[PDB]
C-alpha cells in the first residue's frame, strides 16, 4: 500500500488550500486517516482524522473551525482543506492510514504561507588527486529543488547543501561532487536541477 | 500533553532509553503509547505500538509503566539517529496527541573542510557575484563562519546556514557572499575562515 499526497503549494494569507491523499491498493475505508502537520524545525501535531467508510471526522480542538477532513471510498481519496491561512500555517502536512497507530505515512505536502510570489533559479556553474565541480541554484522560492548529477548516475562522492534564505526573500542552494581530476577532460559532469513549485527543470553542464 | 527529553546521546553499541510521561488522562488509565522514528528529511515510522509490540528490528523496545512510558534502544546505531515522538490518546482532550519528541545523537570530535567557490563567468556576465564557502564533515554541530576581503572583515552580503546533519551523522553547512562584479573585481583576495572547536580553515579565492 502507499498514501500519494498532492504536490507543494504557495498561498497568500487568508486563503484556503486544499490537500489530498490518494491510496494506491487496500481497503482505504476501512481504515482511518490522520492529517498531521509539522512546521519547520518543529515537531508532529495531530490536526484530524476522518473514517471514510463511514464518513465520520475527527478535529483537534486547535485547528477546529478551520479545517475540513473529508474522504471519498469511490475514488480512496481523503482531503484536507484549511482556510484563512496563516504566515504560521506554512508547513508540511501529512495523510498516514492507521486501521480503526499509524503505519502508512504519506510524502508530505509542502503548504508555504506568503505574499512572496513563485520563481524559478539561476542555475550556475561552479568548475574545478581531486577535483571538485558543483551548481549554485540562486534565487528561488519557495522551498524545495532537488538536484541530481548525471540524471542519477552520478552518486559517487555528491553533497547537497541546505538552502539559505537570503535577506532578498529567496533561497540559494549548492550541491557538490567530488570526482578524479584525471577524468575532467573525458567525462561530462552535469547537475540536473528541478523546482516544482515554479515547474522548472534545468541541466547544467560544469566544465572546467 | 507528553513530555520527552529534548534529547540523549550515546556511543555505538550502548542502551539508550527514551522517556515519556504524562497524567492519568492519557498514559495513565490504560491508554497505549506508540513511538515514532523521524530520520533527517523523511515522513515518520512507526516503531513501536501498543507500549510493547513491533511492526523494527528486535533491538528497539518499548516499556509502561504507572504515567510513565520508556522506549530502550539497544546496540546503538548510526543508522538511530534521528526524532522519536511518542504518541498516547487523551481522554481529557479527546484525541491523539504526540510529544515534545527526543533526538538522538549518536556520538569523535572532528575538525571541518571547507570549499570555497568564487563567482562564475556566467554569473558576473549576469551582474552577479556569490562566493561559496561549503563545510563538510565536522562535529559536533557548532561552527562559525566570518569573511574577509583584503583583511578586512566583510559583514553585509553575508548569508550563512545553520549546522544540518549529514547522511554520516556528521554536520555541514553553507555559507555566501552576495557582491557586484565591480565589488568582486575591486579587491584582491576573499577569504572564508570555519571555526570550530577552537581550530580555524580559512580558504581564499582572487581574481
Amino acid at each position: 500500500v502507499q498514501l500519494v499526497q498532492s504536490g507543494a503549494e504557495v498561498k497568500k494569507p487568508g486563503s484556503s488550500v486544499k490537500v489530498s491523499c490518494k491510496a494506491s491498493g487496500g481497503t482505504f475505508s476501512s481504515y482511518a486517516i490522520s492529517w498531521v502537520r509539522q512546521a519547520p524545525g518543529q515537531g508532529l501535531e495531530w490536526m484530524g482524522g476522518i473514517i471514510p467508510i463511514f464518513g465520520t471526522a475527527n478535529y483537534a480542538q486547535k485547528f477546529q473551525g478551520r479545517v475540513t477532513i473529508t474522504a471519498d471510498e469511490s475514488t480512496s481519496t481523503a482531503y484536507m482543506e484549511l482556510s484563512s491561512l496563516r504566515s504560521e500555517d506554512t508547513a508540511v502536512y501529512y495523510c498516514a492510514r492507521s486501521q480503526v497507530g499509524m503505519d502508512v505515512w504519506g510524502q508530505g505536502t509542502m503548504v508555504t504561507v506568503s505574499s512572496a510570489s513563485t520563481k524559478g533559479p539561476s542555475v550556475f556553474p561552479l568548475a574545478p588527486g581531486t577535483a571538485a565541480l558543483g551548481c549554485l541554484v540562486k534565487d528561488y522560492f519557495p522551498e524545495p529543488v532537488t538536484v541530481s548529477w548525471n540524471s542519477g548516475a552520478l552518486t559517487s562522492g555528491v553533497h547537497t547543501f541546505p538552502a539559505v534564505l537570503q535577506s532578498s526573500g529567496l533561497y540559494s542552494l549548492s550541491s557538490v561532487v567530488t570526482v578524479p581530476s584525471s577524468s575532467l577532460g573525458t567525462q561530462t559532469y552535469i547537475c540536473n536541477v528541478n523546482h516544482k513549485p515554479s515547474n522548472t527543470k534545468v541541466d547544467k553542464k560544469v566544465e572546467p | 500533553v507528553l513530555t520527552q527529553p529534548p534529547s540523549v546521546s550515546g556511543a555505538p553499541g550502548q542502551r539508550v532509553t527514551i522517556s515519556c510521561t504524562g497524567g492519568n488522562s492519557n498514559i495513565g488509565a490504560g491508554y497505549h503509547v506508540h513511538w515514532y522514528q523521524q530520520l533527517p528529511g523523511a515522513a515518520p515510522k512507526l516503531l513501536i505500538y501498543g507500549d510493547t509490540n513491533r511492526p523494527v528490528p528486535d533491538r528497539f523496545s518499548g516499556s509502561q509503566s504507572g504515567t510513565s512510558a520508556s522506549l530502550a534502544i539497544t546496540g546503538l546505531q548510526a543508522d538511530d539517529e534521528a526524532d522519536y515522538y511518542c504518541q498516547s490518546y487523551d481522554r481529557s482532550r479527546g484525541g491523539w496527541f504526540f510529544g515534545g519528541g527526543t533526538q538522538l545523537t549518536v556520538l569523535p570530535k572532528a575538525a571541518p573542510s571547507v570549499t570555497l567557490f568564487p563567482p562564475s563567468s556566467e554569473e558576473l556576465q549576469a551582474n552577479k557575484a556569490t562566493l561559496v564557502c561549503l563545510v563538510s564533515d565536522f562535529y559536533p554541530g557548532a561552527v562559525t563562519v566570518a569573511w574577509k576581503a583584503d583583511g578586512s572583515p566583510v559583514k553585509v552580503g553575508v548569508e550563512t546556514t545553520k549546522p544540518s546533519k549529514q547522511s554520516n551523522n556528521k554536520y555541514a553547512a553553507s555559507s555566501y557572499l552576495s557582491l557586484t562584479p565591480e565589488q568582486w573585481k575591486s579587491h584582491r583576495s576573499y577569504s572564508c575562515r570555519v571555526t570550530h572547536e577552537g581550530s580555524t580553515v580559512e580558504k581564499t579565492v582572487a581574481p
